[PDB]
């Protein structure tokens, strides 16, 4: 052993790599119970001060913000109070029980309760204090938590300002929860299935009324994402494509291939010393590629997938097999150029030569697809209706149970279109082939008999099929529209005519789990989706409603985007968030938030009127005025109207700069108000006022036009503040220049802001509904569908 | 398409492998496709054999070299 | 005293691309009758992009 | 394809930049234009041929 140690400085390249999930792996939500009650507020004791300035021998509670974090610049402001919608949005509950929150006062007659920590806090605070009234502590005393038990109901007493009270009691009328019975449990499930008697429901509980469980809000697509947004449609249909391939059911007991083939080589009577084109339709015939068309189609048809085909024009199976598929299956469902060289092959193998015509001439962009040209120009009734019955197979846009459905024609589903099929291919059996050989037909008609000799395995499919496909559409939540995706899945028809030629009375149904299970995805997905539209469009609507220009609406759609959990939000671009954002403006807000931000909207200058690091304004009026009486300040420079003197907006000045108007005012000494949100400082000096300094700040604008490092003084003046013996001998009434915009505290009165709040009393919450349900199917081969009649029958 | 009218530029590309393109930004572009083919199955074992692709990958990111010269390594 | 090469007035707003953009939907909206499908829907995309 | 949110306007020392270089263009222009005519003139009422 021996080491020498080399390293390399290598760089880091990170990108963002866009952390994905898949729709099974969505958790759904985790509803919020509530923590403490969102206060704004709180009480607090301040000294107080008597007129004349001078000091008592009592405090006084006042009312103050929690948590003085408020920025300078009114736009900044208006941030603030958008992230505090934010923040309450965050915090408002879904469901709340006020007992666990609860704790017990330490001075109540009766030994009661109350709501919150704080409460009791303050309520101890307020006993404790020397100098408060008596009456505050009969009210303390008599304050307790009532209940009434025959309603579930319980009132608990609160002390909290009137804007806190706004807040809480929204919160308590508009929780959604709602009382859960069994029949609520059975009306979530679609009717469908209920209706069907191919699965049968029960359980082994029995639920009080006392129990509460959320719905989920499952309204549509407002956005309609099919419309315009085609690559989010594309990653949409393709991520619900997966998921409907984990579902559709892996097959039963298949016919033994090696003893099937065998028999297709015995009815095709192969030679070792030829070619013969009839070898190519053993190509695939596989399991694992059966049960993949069949995953592919039915996965595709309840997506709206688009699918497209590549088949090797050698194997002519591969085209008979396509001719079912094409009855059975619409056109419009696949991208059109592969239909369009199926069908062109159909015609130019099968048809035209049996009925002795030319191949055909056929332009690449024909408005008609190869089967409708071709619909008019043979005479032979029964090739014609099916080409005619092909040609016009679409599907049908009906709405059920709320969901637009994509349905087939009713036709197709009891297997009937499968006897249209089998006369126009006895009926081309029949025929001689004018120009071309006898084993040319000989090959064809052997080709279409091996398809032929499995007529009730095949009408047995396409009654499954259809089957598996409305019992699996019942199973949907977001409605189902028909518009062509960028990309397709490569079907190829080996792996048809594997599914063809491999099948017989076994029956699959899709298990109720699997559907339980798929049905509470699409759910999650659906509430996650309309959820987070609801909280981007909440905040735009907000946004447009508050003349926030400086602020760009992309990370909120980012947002949006990344709670999803399946998009890759570093390669969608801007132009297509704008457009997600030029629809979310158009959209109503739910009632919850709107409500809310109705209330932040009238209360949120009141919550801005406090928060003493920030004053609203300032005066400057060249005279000498007098300074107002308050009694949590002295003598104070403040103004609460500011009417007369008119005001200059300055996020109007901070926008565009144009400082002559401001400077001509200020040198020839014009009287003005200047509103803004500014910072300030508490000169409690006196020496400061007859000095006059609070004028001396403004100078500075025209030597530095930045309008930011301004700074008003405010002139509190009382009996702690080092210097008021000169006006208690003197006999002056102060007086200043450049008063300030502001507003008081609002003084506590414990009596009238007590109240008391209302709730339930111990319910119980559910989430994952369909867990109390057990489910079961009848015997496979026992089956029956819509018309009342066993599907996987015929033999 | 040789013509008047068109070029053709040729490049031999044998020494780049030391080169700073075939580092952290080809495994991860490797690393993101297995990301998005993880999302495209539904079976356990084709996501695991994806993951060891995958881990693979990630230990090729960091990778060290013994080469002895005479007697020291 | 200088002479100037102006615009039209609705190009120093951007008010006549809206015109535009109505023009290029609508061709989206359009078939293009004697054109193939690849090519065809690939250009009526390519003009939803703009 | 590759725009958005991002206004970018000619600084002001750009534009004074660019405006007295046409200024001092213009004026170099108009002041050689002057020395040449006068010259040829000269030339030719001088009766320099």
């Amino acid at each position: 052993v021996q080491y020498e140690i080399l390293q390399k400085t290598i760089p880091t390249f990170e990108p963002k790599e866009s952390i994905l999930k898949k729709l099974e792996d969505i958790k759904p939500e985790q509803v919020k119970k509530q923590t403490k009650l969102f206060r704004i507020f709180e009480p607090r004791q301040l000294p107080v001060y008597r007129a004349n300035g001078e000091k008592e021998l009592r405090n006084r509670w006042y009312w103050k913000l929690k948590r003085d974090t408020l920025p300078d610049g009114d736009y900044d402001v208006r941030e603030y109070f958008l992230n505090l919608y934010d923040q309450v949005l965050t915090e408002m509950p879904d469901y709340l029980l006020l007992k666990d929150m609860a704790v017990e006062n330490k001075n109540s007659r009766d030994a009661g309760k109350v709501v919150d920590s704080e409460t009791a806090a303050i309520c101890d605070a307020i006993f404790q204090d020397e100098e408060t009234e008596g009456v505050v502590r009969r009210f303390i005393a008599e304050m307790r938590q009532r209940v009434q038990a025959d309603r579930n109901v319980v009132n608990y007493p609160s002390i909290l300002h009137p804007i806190d009270h706004a807040f809480n009691e929204y919160f308590l009328q508009h929780q959604l929860v709602e009382p859960l019975n069994n029949d609520i449990i059975f009306n979530y499930i679609p009717e469908r299935i209920r209706n069907d008697v191919n699965y049968i429901l029960n359980m082994d509980r029995n639920l009080p009324s006392t129990a509460r469980y959320i719905r989920p809000n499952l309204l549509q697509d407002r956005l309609n994402l099919h419309d315009n947004f085609e690559s989010l449609w594309d990653t949409i249909t393709t991520s619900n494509y997966i998921l409907a391939r984990s579902v559709v059911p892996d097959l039963k007991e298949l016919v033994s291939t090696e003893a099937q083939i065998q028999k297709m080589s015995q009815d095709l009577q192969l030679e070792a010393l030829t070619i013969q084109s009839e070898t190519q339709f053993l190509t695939g015939i596989n399991s694992q590629a059966a049960n993949d068309c069949f995953k592919t189609l039915i996965a595709a048809m309840l997506s709206q997938r688009t699918m497209s085909l590549d088949f090797v024009t050698t194997n002519y199976m591969s085209l008979i097999s396509g001719m079912w598929l094409l009855t059975v299956v619409p056109n419009d469902m696949f991208i059109r150029e592969s239909l369009v060289a199926c069908q062109l092959a159909i015609i130019n193998t099968i048809i035209y030569p049996a009925f002795g015509m030319q191949r055909m001439h056929y332009r690449n962009g024909d408005p008609q697809t190869p089967f409708q040209i071709a619909e008019q120009q043979i005479q032979n009734f029964q090739v014609a209706n099916w080409l005619h019955f092909v040609n016009n197979n679409q599907f049908r846009q009906v709405v059920i149970d709320g969901v637009l459905n994509q349905v087939l024609n009713d036709n197709i589903r009891n297997g009937h279109v499968v006897n249209q099929l089998m006369e126009a291919l006895m009926q081309l059996s029949r025929q001689q082939f004018p120009t071309m050989p006898v084993d040319y037909k000989r090959s064809i008609q052997r080709g279409i008999l091996l398809l032929s000799n499995r007529l009730g395995q095949l009408v047995d499919l396409t009654r499954l099929l259809a089957y598996n496909y409305e019992t699996l559409m019942a199973c949907i939540t977001m409605n189902m529209q028909h518009v062509q995706t960028l990309t397709t899945e490569k079907l190829q028809l080996t792996s048809v005519t594997s599914l063809c030629m491999l099948i017989g009375n076994a029956t699959v149904i899709p298990s109720p789990q699997t559907l339980f299970h798929y049905y509470n995805v699409n759910v999650n997905f659906h509430s996650n989706y309309n959820e987070r539209i609801n909280d981007a469009v909440a905040i735009i609507t907000a946004a447009n409603r508050l003349n926030l220009y400086q602020k760009k609406m992309k990370s909120i759609v980012e947002d949006f985007l990344k709670r999803l959990q399946i998009f890759d939000i570093s390669r969608v671009p801007d132009d297509q968030m704008y457009r997600l954002r030029d629809r979310l403006r158009l959209l109503p807000v739910e009632i919850r938030r709107l409500d809310i931000f109705n209330l932040i909207l009238m209360n949120m200058e009141q919550i801005e009127r406090a928060s003493d690091k920030i004053a609203q304004g300032v005066i400057i009026a060249y005279r000498d005025m007098q300074l107002e009486r308050d009694e949590m300040y002295g003598y104070v420079n403040i103004a609460r109207n500011l009417d007369g003197f008119q005001q200059i907006n300055l996020e109007e000045l901070m926008r565009t700069g144009d400082y002559a108007q401001i400077t001509n005012m200020l040198l020839n000494n014009q009287p003005v108000a200047l509103v803004g949100a500014l910072p300030f400082i508490t000169d409690s000096s006196v020496i400061s006022l007859v000095a006059k300094l609070d004028a001396t700040v403004f100078a500075q604008i025209v030597k530095l036009r930045k309008v930011d490092t301004l700074k008003p003084i405010l002139y509190k003046i009382n009996s702690d503040s080092n210097d008021f013996y000169l006006v208690a001998n003197y006999d002056w009434v102060p007086t200043s220049t450049t008063k300030v915009y502001k507003q008081i505290p609002q003084q506590f009165d414990f009596r009238a802001s007590m109240h008391m709040l209302t709730s339930n009393l111990t319910f119980t919450v559910y989430s994952d509904l369909l867990a109390f349900v057990s489910a079961d199917t009848v015997e496979p081969i026992n089956a029956v569908a819509f018309d009342n009649m066993r599907i996987m029958n015929e033999l | 398409f040789l013509s008047n009218n068109s070029m053709v530029l040729y490049t031999d590309v044998s020494q780049w492998d030391s080169s700073q393109h075939n580092t952290q930004p080809f495994r991860k572009g490797i690393i993101m496709g297995l990301d998005m083919l993880a999302n495209m199955t539904n079976d356990a074992r084709v996501i695991q054999t994806l993951n060891l692709y995958k881990q693979t990958q990630i230990n090729l990111m960091d990778s060290y070299v013994q080469i002895p010269d005479g007697n020291v390594i």
